[PDB]
């Protein structure tokens, strides 16, 4: 059965598109939504 | 619209090398969100008046000469206008040039920035500063739906200044599976218990010793976000940030498979002043008399001040991200 992914430690992330140029990236260790 | 292969690897080596070189040359620490794609915009239309050591300089930093030059300006077309169709995702660019009436660009400039559908105005620094400030942080709200506010702050431009490069840009998208809020939060390692998402969705991940990452996709699967969560982020950083792209490559290459993705729900914005980390990154002549932005107009001019704003917002439904980059010459 295929493995879950969870994120639960410090973690970077980047928005792509095809070319797969990092339109943003981020480095998030305390992750707040305020 | 067709580049070549070889040109676009070239052109994806440079864009990761500048994002992960901003990532190494930065001073804000656990938390940091930024557009390099963004700074990388506003620069290469600084660069497209630059000459002799300040040309080398910035091509140094942001890898512009990684293609042919006769390609530059269409490069630059290819990524702020759209190629493909985005469908119910959202990607706008844009550009504006606030230039002092007293400013003459050169053919070449004024040639480059009409091709590049750059906005244009001739305005009066000597007297109109703050009008124009706000002006400039108006066309930036719009251009980000009201994400990026009050980007130039008091004091970054005034009656010395010459010109104002301004670029943003816009990301919304909808993820292909929406999230559910988990009802009960999760501890985050080195952090608290957090509000995260969960949802069964196809999706590629790798698993290895290094990192586990996922990329999820948003409507239409012609873009995602690719989290790369690092097994122990310290070693990471020190020894494997400038292989971030072939991490990317392998993400998007593997499988996808119908699996549990949970992620936190997160915000996260972040400001700066350019200035010193670029010096730091090698761009050191655009700061002061030394500069040579002789194809850009006739006179002496400098770069006073570089600022960059991002934000990125991340809940169960999908992705809302806007970033400006400013540069304001003397
Ligand atoms: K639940």
């Amino acid at each position: 059965p295929p493995r879950d992914v969870i994120i639960n430690k410090p973690y970077f992330f980047v928005i792509i598109g095809e070319e797969q140029y990092p339109l943003f990236f981020g480095k998030v260790s305390h992750p707040r939504f305020k | 619209m067709s580049m070549d292969y070889q040109d676009i690897e070239n052109m994806q080596i440079a864009l990761y090398k500048l994002c992960v070189d901003w990532y190494n040359s930065s001073p804000i620490k656990e938390d940091i969100v930024f557009s390099t794609h963004s700074m990388f915009i506003a620069f290469s239309l600084l660069y497209i008046g630059a000459a002799a050591e300040t040309k080398t300089q910035l091509e140094k930093v942001f890898g512009f000469a990684s293609i042919p030059e006769r390609n530059f300006i269409k490069f630059l077309q290819s990524i702020i206008k759209q190629q493909d169709p985005t469908m119910s995702v959202t990607v706008d660019i844009v550009n504006g040039i606030w230039a002092s009436q007293k400013l003459e660009f050169t053919e070449e400039y004024k040639k480059a920035i009409t091709t590049l559908d750059c906005q244009l105005k001739n305005v009066n620094f000597g007297n109109d500063s703050e009008n124009i400030r706000q002006e400039i942080n108006k066309f930036v709200e719009e251009a980000t739906r009201k994400v990026i506010v009050d980007f130039l702050q008091p004091g970054t431009i005034s009656g010395d200044t010459i010109a104002v490069i301004v670029n943003a840009i816009y990301f919304k998208g909808e993820w292909e599976t929406p999230f559910k809020i988990v009802q009960k939060k999760m501890k985050f390692e080195g952090d608290e218990e957090v509000v995260v998402m969960k949802e069964r969705i196809e999706c590629s991940a790798v698993f290895t010793e290094k990192y586990t990452s996922v990329s999820i996709p948003y409507v239409g699967n012609q873009y995602s976000m690719v989290i790369i969560m690092p097994n122990n982020m310290k070693e990471f950083e020190k020894e494997n940030m400038g292989e971030l792209k072939e991490y990317v490559r392998r993400t998007i290459q593997e499988f996808s498979e119908k699996r549990n993705v949970t992620i936190p729900k997160f915000k996260i914005e972040t400001s700066f002043s350019m200035n010193q980390q670029l010096k730091q990154l090698g761009l050191i002549n655009a700061f002061d008399e030394r500069a040579d932005f002789s194809k850009m107009a006739k006179g002496h001019f400098c770069v006073s001040e570089a600022i960059h704003k991002a934000v990125v917002e991340v809940d169960e439904k999908g992705t809302i991200a806007a970033a400006a980059t400013g540069i304001a010459l003397m």
